[PDB]
């Protein structure tokens, strides 16, 4: 409806709204005429970007911006080991300050080197995986099926 | 005119006194002696306003102790205008009464444009581009700038009103728009700004109900005024639509298509403004990370951007968690306004829970409720940050700013709507999200809760027991009062039989049924030979109205009723609206005769009073029933089972009636004025729509003339108009309907308006 | 006369399909002296109902969403516009021709409904008392 279309193929844009665009790492827009043409050759790498996939590393995702599509997937990443709580910290401050400082990792991960990123990754990983990673994830689980329950309850 | 009223002298400016006046001040010296709120539904055709205010400088005259100040507030500018001008002649008496002995300061106030007085925003034709100009000759960053820099662009009145207008009291006196213009003019003071700063020291002041039910609009009076200030409002039955209006936002593609140029224009200018200056950047963050960051407030109340529409309790002093970073909240609103683009891409009408949205977003874009909702704090501390000039282009991003923390603020009692077409629109994709809050009362709590009494004074609601429970409300005072005439003014009637015996209604569904159309143009084009000077026709739709009047075209009926008046309709453009009212108001005062037709829902009815000779019969074609929209309404009407256990026919009803009552009730505003009114639908003869119609107003509809044939309208008309076209002057009026000081001396005046209250 | 039924004089379409030139036809650009570049003489006294509301600071700012869409215009509404806009510049129009646009209309609006009959304003009279000399006169 919005998007005007693809570089490598637009044709779906105008052909249906149903199909979805396709993620990959490479921050570039792909759809599914394009999957099945390399899946037969080249699955390595970019069809014009060159960067090396793993063979099609296609995901569904329906954001226009692709670099909302590959925040959203560095979001879940990012989070998924920085799931620290405001009560891990003494104050808000402290708190959003170490907040900012993931933006700063996102960002990072984003657009600079990961040699910094990968080992606070691993390091903070290592060190908090009980906790935050771990504990904090069912905690939060547990918050997501409690909130599903009071969906659940209003239906 | 020395009136006392149970003990309280109050000075009236006028020779008379209308009876129902004194039942109706009583009820109300009785409230503000309770201290509390009330209903007092008065009839529009009486001075209500010259009594209330009266009684108000009386009670605030005898009790500075209780009443520190009254905020009065009307939906509409000349409602002030001709508020402020009746105070003035009370003002008058008052101060002729006792030789300026005491002293008074009354204040009328609106937006900047109809208080600007700069030359290069005053000519400005909308409120953006008054209010872009204005900050952009005046803002923080503008007046710090001039202040080092003269040369730089400014409003010199603002430099003005801040040198020599601050801590300069206003002396005593009754100041319109027109007067602080010219006290403006004369000082070179911004009024508008003049006003806000002013309003601390004046005793009266009339706003417009945003001021008050609006949160992201100015709120000048804190609790301190409030808890001893007394809150009066016109009856308009819209008050409820318009707390839901002030509160509930609509967010359109194409709004976002635009909010994604503007969010982009931004974020490159965010690089080149960047090279240009870092360090407030910086500064920012540190009074961010400091806390409040609000050391810039009082510069930030000389600020045209509006509030955060988060209300009192809404609001919050923390940090806005991660988003302090102007380029990860850029990521930060694209990630929403993404998603959103995604939520709207869903191809069919889809409704959602506040926290159904945010677990939607949580679930992809991850986005957390707490830094969403200081997501307005944060764009507000950052539109000043940037220095950027174009806050009206800017208006789309601050929207979904807003909306985002509303949705993200008020997660409970609020809905919202998803439709890829608009109503306009069905047959093709118009995608639009609707915001519809449903809690009206929401809106007027911090009012309740601030203010020591809000009053309601107009006679246009009814039934006054529906909006207790709408509004979750709980006055003191319940009452209406009877219209005291010694010779009729109005004449209430439902013609819903046609000649031909066809029901003449909308009962089926607005469905295209030429029979009812055909009757109702027989019907308008007899009626329109048989009332004089102006007709004023109001439809229960727009659609119904045009498909209407393509019939009496196509059928010639039309023609024959040009012949009979001139006909004028609306449209949404107000340059056909202007215009429309620009010929008929003159038309009606010319050789010929005009007759206005306009939809019971539009401006047109809210706008224009038909005073006297303007629009002398008022004609209600259909009940006013807005069947379209249904979903929204569906929404609010079962959160109104939920939460009030209201019946949707029961509120369906009412709905339309206080729509039918307000084209009536603003058919008539004196004793020298009448207005005849026919109710074309069958649907108005049930026992419960005529017995929620203003009691005042059923007493003229007496069962004899319900369900009347068209011709027997027509000859009650000419009958009507015949008993009332006769002479009755000034001096016929003292017999009854007026009382002069000797009946107000005389104990009389004290028993016989007993009887004109009225309760619910 | 036979081709005066041809639309604008009989029918009343939109554009200038009418069988004598429509400079109307433009209604919006035969309006621009009347609502647009030009006003009406009573625009702040009344006739001021498209500014009053909250809507008139900003557009989106409301819950507007009736007004006619860029999206799903349609013919069958042009002819009723058509109706609504000939019947509309027509009658004002024509009742420009006998009513040239007065700077007293504005404030005659305000003071006509500012002021009321009933609690103030009397209407009396100025004729002469005759009062007769030498009466005798016509007695003789
Ligand atoms: S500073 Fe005052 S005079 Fe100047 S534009 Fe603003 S409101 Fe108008
Ligand atoms: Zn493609
Ligand atoms: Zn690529």
């Amino acid at each position: 409806m919005d998007d005007q279309g693809c570089p490598r193929c637009k044709t779906t844009k105008y052909r249906n709204p149903s199909l979805k665009l396709m993620v990959n790492v490479c921050g570039h827009t792909l759809c599914e005429s394009c999957v099945d043409l390399l899946f037969v050759r080249g699955a390595g790498n970019c069809p014009e970007c060159g960067t090396p996939l793993r063979k099609s590393n296609f995901r569904v995702q329906l954001f226009e911006d692709p670099t909302v599509d590959k925040e959203v997937e560095i979001r879940k990443k990012v989070l998924k080991i920085y799931n620290k709580r405001e009560e891990d910290f003494p104050s808000l401050r402290e708190y959003n300050d170490f907040l900012e400082e993931v933006e700063e990792i996102v960002f990072n991960l984003t657009n600079n080197v990961d040699l910094d990123n990968t080992k606070k990754k691993m390091e903070i990983y290592q060190k908090e995986n009980k906790d935050v990673i771990q504990k904090n994830k069912l905690k939060l689980t547990r918050e997501q099926e409690e909130l599903e329950e009071a969906l659940e309850v209003e239906r | 005119m020395k009136l006392n009223v149970d003990g309280l002298l109050v000075y009236f400016p006028y020779d008379y006194i209308y009876p129902e006046q004194f039942s109706y001040m009583r009820e109300l010296k009785r409230t503000l002696d309770a201290k509390g709120h009330g209903v007092l539904e008065m009839p529009s055709g009486t001075g209500k306003t010259v009594s209330l205010l009266a009684l108000i400088m009386a009670y605030q005259r005898a009790y500075p102790l209780e009443v520190t100040k009254l905020i009065y507030c009307s939906r509409t500018v000349p409602e002030i205008e001709k508020v402020i001008e009746e105070l003035r002649k009370l003002l008058n008496f008052y101060e002729k009464q006792e030789g300026e002995k005491l002293p008074f300061l009354g204040l009328a106030l609106s937006s900047r444009k109809n208080l600007c007085i700069h030359p290069e925003v005053t000519p400005l034709r909308f409120g953006k581009d008054v209010d872009g100009k204005c900050h952009s000759l005046t803002a923080s960053y503008v007046r710090a700038q001039y202040q080092h820099d003269t040369s730089l662009p400014h409003c010199r009145f603002y430099e003005e009103f801040d040198a020599h207008g601050r801590e300069v009291p206003l002396p005593a006196g009754i100041y319109n728009l027109d007067d602080l213009k010219a006290l403006g003019r004369r000082q070179g003071w911004c009024p508008y700004f003049l006003a806000r700063y002013s309003i601390l020291h004046a005793n009266v002041v009339v706003y417009s109900y945003h001021y008050l039910l609006d949160p992201k609009i100015a709120d000048l009076v804190s609790k301190e005024l409030a808890r001893k200030a007394v809150v009066v409002f016109d009856e308009a039955h819209n008050i409820d639509n318009v707390c839901i209006d002030s509160m509930s936002v609509n967010l359109t593609r194409r709004t976002l298509d635009r909010c994604q140029g503007n969010l982009e224009t931004l974020q490159k200018t965010v690089l080149r403004i960047k090279e240009t200056d870092e360090q407030r950047l910086r500064d920012e963050y540190r009074r961010l990370v400091e806390g409040l960051r609000e050391a810039s407030a009082a510069r930030e109340t000389d600020a045209h951007l509006a509030n955060p529409v988060l209300p009192d309790e809404v609001l919050q002093e923390a940090v806005p968690g991660s988003i302090r970073t102007a380029e990860h909240f850029l990521g930060f609103l694209r990630r929403l306004l993404e998603y959103v683009k995604w939520r709207l891409r869903v191809q069919h009408v889809v409704q959602e829970s506040p926290p159904a949205f945010l677990s939607g977003l949580a679930q992809r874009v991850c986005i957390q409720r707490k830094p969403l909702r200081f997501c307005a704090e944060r764009l507000r501390s950052l539109l000043h940050t940037l220095e950027i000039t174009d806050l009206a282009d800017f208006s789309p991003l601050t929207l979904l700013a807003n909306f985002a923390t509303l949705v993200s603020t008020y997660a409970k009692g609020f809905t919202i709507i998803i439709e890829p077409f608009d109503d306009r629109t069905p047959t093709i994709a118009n995608p639009i999200l609707h915001f519809s809050c449903m809690d009206a009362s929401l809106a007027i709590k911090p009012v309740f809760e601030r203010f020591q009494s809000v009053i309601i004074t107009s006679g246009t609601l009814s039934p006054l027991d529906i909006y207790p429970k709408i509004l979750d409300f709980h006055p003191v005072t319940m009452a209406t009062f009877t219209m005291t005439l010694a010779r009729v003014c109005l004449c209430p009637m439902i013609i819903g039989r046609g000649n031909d015996q066809v029901a003449i209604s909308s009962k089926f569904e607005t469905r295209e049924d030429i029979a009812v159309i055909r009757n109702y143009g027989n019907l308008l084009l007899e009626m329109s030979a048989v009332v004089p000077d102006g007709i004023v026709a109001f439809f229960t739709s727009y659609q119904y109205m045009e498909s209407t009047v393509a019939s009496w075209y196509e059928q010639g009926i039309l023609e024959n009723i040009q012949r009979n008046k001139l006909l004028f309709i609306e449209t949404q453009d107000g340059a056909e609206t202007s215009v429309a009212l620009e010929k008929y108001q003159e038309a009606c005062e010319n050789g010929r005769g005009a007759i206005l037709l306009s939809v019971a829902r539009g401006k047109v009815s809210e706008g224009i009073d038909f005073v006297h000779h303007y629009g002398r019969a008022v004609i209600m074609f259909g009940v006013p029933y807005v069947y379209t929209q249904s979903r929204i309404l569906k929404a609010r009407l079962e959160y109104l089972r939920d939460q009030f256990q209201i019946r949707e026919n029961d509120f369906l009803t009412f709905d339309a009636m206080r729509h039918a009552a307000q084209c009536v009730g603003r058919a008539i505003r004196g004793k020298t004025d009448y207005g005849l009114m026919v109710f074309a639908d069958k649907r108005f003869a049930r026992g419960d729509k005529r017995g929620k119609l203003p009691r005042w107003i059923q007493e003229h509809l007496t069962d004899a003339n319900l369900n009347l044939t068209v011709d027997e309208g027509v000859q009650v008309a000419k009958y009507f108009l015949r008993q009332m076209a006769q002479p009755f002057h000034r001096e016929d009026q003292l017999g009854l309907s007026l009382l002069s000081l000797e009946q107000l001396e005389s104990e009389e005046t004290l028993k016989r308006i007993e009887q004109i209250a009225q309760q619910l | 006369w036979t081709r005066f039924f041809q639309s604008h004089y009989f029918h009343r379409d939109r554009l200038n399909t009418g069988s004598k030139d429509l400079f109307a036809e433009c209604a919006k650009i035969d309006e621009k002296g009347l609502k647009t570049m030009v006003s009406l003489g009573v625009k702040n006294p009344l006739l001021d109902l498209t500014a009053l509301e909250d809507k008139p600071l900003d557009e989106g700012y409301g819950i507007s969403s009736v007004p006619s869409a860029s999206n799903s215009k349609s013919i069958k509404e042009n002819s009723n516009a058509a109706i609504i806009k000939r019947f509309n510049h027509h009658s004002a129009m024509v009742l420009a021709a006998g009513l040239r646009k007065q700077p007293a209309v504005k404030r005659a609006k305000l003071q006509e409904s500012i002021e009321y009959e009933d609690l103030g304003k009397n209407n009396s009279v100025k004729t002469i008392a005759l009062n007769l000399k030498k009466s005798d006169r016509y007695y003789h």
